[PDB]
RNA sequence: AUGGAGAGUUUGAUCCUGGCUCAGGAUGAACGCUGGCGGCGUGCCUAAUACAUGCAAGUCGAGCGAACGGACUGAUGUUAGCGGCGGACGGGUGAGUAACACGUGGAUAACCUACCUAUAAGACUGGGAUAACUUCGGGAAACCGGAGCUAAUACCGGAUAAUAUUUUGACGCAUGGUUCAAAAGUGAAAGACGGCUGUCACUUAUAGAUGGAUCCGCGCUGCAUUAGCUAGUUGGUAAGGUAACGGCUUACCAAGGCAACGAUGCAUAGCCGACCUGAGAGGGUGAUCGGCCACACUGGAACUGAGACACGGUCCAGACUCCUACGGGAGGCAGCAGUAGGGAAUCUUCCGCAAUGGGCGAAAGCCUGACGGAGCAACGCCGCGUGAGUGAUGAAGGUCUUCGGAUCGUAAAACUCUGUUAUUAGGGAAGAACAUAUGUGUAAGUAACUGUGCACAUCUUGACGGUACCUAAUCAGAAAGCCACGGCUAACUACGUGCCAGCAGCCGCGGUAAUACGUAGGUGGCAAGCGUUAUCCGGAAUUAUUGGGCGUAAAGCGCGCGUAGGCGGUUUUUUAAGUCUGAUGUGAAAGCCCACGGCUCAACCGUGGAGGGUCAUUGGAAACUGGAA
């Protein structure tokens, strides 16, 4: 449909991603409708999430739809429930 | 030129012709007509061997090679060195650069490569003239 | 060591110490080999302003290409140009192990630093060329505090410049401030380099 | 929206409905920066045919309308 | 301010003009000689030549029947089939294409969109068949032909139903618009749950998100020893049909359109962000990465679908390759490895879905030559080494000698010191975050519940990989070559040879006293590399916009009449196209640059800026250029 997904960067053995709109047609590393956040699962204490949080719900609210490591993401955000509130 | 003459006429630049020109040129078998491409050597099978005499004041008696190359032209390459073994038929890889007193001679046998060996007994250029480090 | 060849014929070639200084250009202060002996001719620009480049580079053991690689940094900064190269060798990490005394001789200095022994800021580093700022902490591995060569190292140096402190026991240095080209090697003409590089 | 507009001169008038302008522009040159007059000719149809040659006319661009026409005719301006 | 070097070579000597050559940076390079290690990359540029072999797309028994097969009634399968969805994504390659192909700014009151998301309304009642299966036949395969059966969320007939089509009334050109009130026609599904309802299938109407299509403005290869190009061509008028406008066609008409601002022809080419070189101006280029485009043995076509006229679909025509009981059957690496050919030249028939993404399914799972790793190659970049300290710059040896000496040379023995690496011998990261299940709350919906969403804390698991990495022990052991040495252009002597053998970028050298040829000492430059060749940019102001000339060095046409085109005295008023100044919208990301962070440093990686347009729109100014009076 059009997705809420991460993207690879970074170099060998050492991964950085971007958080992407995309849509699922895509390749991973191409074509993408907006940037929304960051993630770096390797760095020291606890991954450094980073993620603009009234673009995402804008596109929650139109549809998108997250993959499944997007959504351990904008749950600790607490973004995953300002959405489901506002009924 | 006033500047409506170089607006209606432009100024134009010269063309570089090359040295080594048959090295610019590669051959497709099946379509039959050559194709272009720019290699540094060529590989060859030689077609005569002899010497040739200098010009205006040199004086020697210079071996060198007629060779046919595998774009199917041919040309006279110079063999440097002292030594050499060469015969009918033999399997040279060629290289640009051209010998100034022979007329018309403009490559160089690269000794060492395929069918060609290096010189004898040489130490001290010796990666000219491919030859292997003594002992 | 990378050139790790022959360090009297270097500097009787070139014509400034290189070491601790004099004793190398003492009974023949002329180039070496067999035209050695016998006068020297005139050497040209390029003869002359090559002169200094292989001056200022057989000091401080690099190579070219790192020589140049950080000719060019230092032209990047703000300043004068030729004299952030000058500054920015003296940064050195083995230049720096030596400026302090922790030994007595530049290509011993950096067999330290190679070999693992010296612990920038409580880490270990062992890259020569490793290009410490000011405020860093250069110590000593604690394994290696009673290696004779540093002790006696120590005691001879009699001398720290004045952008380093040195806590003489603990063996533990500070780079406080950048140098000024008033500190720093003294028979360098410097735009002799400059002019080397614009050809 | 809005719809791109133009001034122009009808230099021809034997099809029918149909006449043709020549706007005339300008480009300066990259290299030698001197300014050039162009022109080009849009093809524009007018109905109960009224313009004629010769004649400072403007004209509006629409769907495409036949195999060359853009355009179309929207207010006269002065003849002779 | 951050930016700009030349030198040789035409004379007996000189000052010019003018070529030529060198010194710098680049590269998917090749070649010759040598080679210790690690990290990040890159690696058929040639015949879009032909391909052997294994794999690159499947998934759902929560739609359904099975002679199904079978725990134990038959759990679970799905061996097979029917149905549903995906196969149009991802992966490869540039043959063709000078084209609205592509880039950049606009319009579509001339358009299409499955799923996703919302918001409503619904799902009504009937039927006929048929796979698989079974039983007879054939056929060399390839398969086929009858019957006799049986399901489905398969197929169909109506029921009702909008804004559906028609006919009425109440602007940007072909108008748009919504209030009607009549008429014609147009739908659907069950599955697995809990006590009637929750879940996820359907159907119709609207929107949104997304993915397309069309048209225009402008930019964007050369060649006149390529000057005329077209005939649906150019308009009109109807009719078709298209999702959509349109010669898009078909008739009927008219005789148009286009073109020296280059119609036409011809040659060549994917394009771009970007890249290389230059102080810049410019010049060269479009590997690896992203965006777009085109193509899939070759030429024609249509089916199915929301979407294809379709790399692992179909049919036909052609050439190839294979099989055959000769009648006929099968194919197609410009997927990933790999093979042959060709070329100077370019890698493993490698492991795993662990992460990241997609397809299908409630999910668990499954599929993935996408991807993630690992191999190969000094192919490039970047970092570390091959010791360090003292020590006679004398031993004894090489090379020279003015025979006294000089040089190699603090170099070596010599004593010490350390362990980068190397070795063995022990520990040993991150990359992960879950999905799902399990509980507990919460919110909505409920007669209530199952469930649903959210919030939590629990359980699980890493291909690489025992790979980093660390800590000991041990030992200076095992780790440097290649090109110079005439002048340009750092670095010289001896000897051999004697216009010979040779060398040479240019100037030139060699004809028994060559720093130019060979070798040997010494030097010098660089270094795991160093030379050579091919190509590009600079030097070259040697196409000159910056930044050139025509008396005599190359160069004013033999001279007129003149057509386009270019350029033009003074003053005033107005205009605002060029000019100048703003505000916005954009010129993707990655680059480049600057700042900063993370890598032991560095290469590298990650963030935030800055820059970049003959750009669009909208305001202001009015000197100049232009337009008017």
């Amino acid at each position: 449909a059009v997705k809420i997904r991460l993207t690879r960067l970074g170099s060998k053995r050492n991964p950085f991603y971007r958080i992407v709109v995309a849509d699922a047609r895509s390749p991973r590393d191409g074509r993408i409708i907006e940037q929304i956040g960051t993630y770096n699962p390797t760095s020291a204490n606890a991954p450094e999430i980073k993620v603009d949080e009234a673009l995402a719900l804008k596109w929650l609210n139109d549809g998108a739809k997250p993959t499944d490591t997007v959504h351990n993401i904008l749950s600790k955000e607490g973004i995953m429930k300002k959405f489901d509130e506002q009924k | 030129p006033t500047i409506n003459q170089l607006v209606r006429k432009p100024r134009q630049s010269k063309i570089k012709k090359s040295d080594s020109p048959a090295l610019n040129k590669g051959f497709n078998s099946k379509k039959k007509k050559f194709t272009d491409l720019n290699s540094p050597q060529k590989r060859g099978v030689c077609t005569r061997v002899g010497t040739m005499t200098p010009k205006k004041p040199n004086s020697a008696l210079r071996k060198y090679a007629r060779v046919r190359l595998s774009n199917n032209i041919e040309i006279n390459a110079y063999i440097p060195g002292i030594g050499h073994n060469l015969q009918e038929h033999s399997v040279v890889l060629v290289r640009g650069g051209r010998v100034k007193d022979l007329p018309g001679v403009r490559y160089h046998i690269v000794r060492g490569a395929l069918d060609t060996s290096g010189v004898d007994g040489r130490r001290q250029g010796r990666s000219l003239y491919g030859t292997k480090k003594p002992k | 060591a990378r050139f790790r060849g022959s360090n009297w014929k270097k500097s009787r070639r070139l014509g400034i110490s290189l070491s601790g200084t004099g004793k190398e250009l003492e009974k023949r202060p002329y180039a070496p080999g067999q035209h050695g002996p016998n006068q020297r001719k005139k050497l040209s620009e390029y003869g002359l302003q090559l002169r200094e480049k292989q001056k200022l580079r057989y000091l401080y053991g690099m190579t070219e290409r790192q020589f140049r690689n950080t000719f060019d940094i230092a032209g990047k900064k703000f300043g004068v140009h030729g004299e952030n190269f000058m500054i920015l060798l003296a940064s050195r990490l083995d230049a720096v192990v030596y400026s302090l005394g922790l030994a007595r001789t530049r290509r011993q200095a950096r067999q330290l630093v190679n070999h693992g022994h010296i612990l920038v800021d409580g880490k270990r580093v062992d890259i020569p060329s490793y290009s410490v700022k000011p405020g860093q902490t250069i110590s000593v591995r604690e394994k290696s505090q009673k290696l004779n060569i540093i002790v006696e190292s120590v005691e001879i140096n009699n001398f720290v410049p004045e952008y380093l402190n040195f806590d003489a026991d603990s063996l533990t240095g500070t780079f406080v401030r950048l140098p000024e080209r008033s500190e720093l090697p003294a028979e360098i003409n410097e735009q002799l380099i400059v002019e080397y590089y614009s050809r | 929206n809005d719809r791109k507009v133009y001034v122009g001169k009808v230099v021809s008038d034997k099809m029918d409905k149909t006449i043709t302008v020549l706007v005339e522009t300008y480009k300066t040159h990259k290299l030698y920066g001197k300014r050039v007059k162009y022109s080009k000719k849009y093809k524009t149809h007018d109905e109960n045919n009224s313009a004629k040659l010769g004649d400072i006319v403007k004209i509006q661009e629409t769907r495409p309308l036949s195999a060359t026409k853009r355009f179309r005719l929207v207010e006269i301006v002065e003849e002779s």
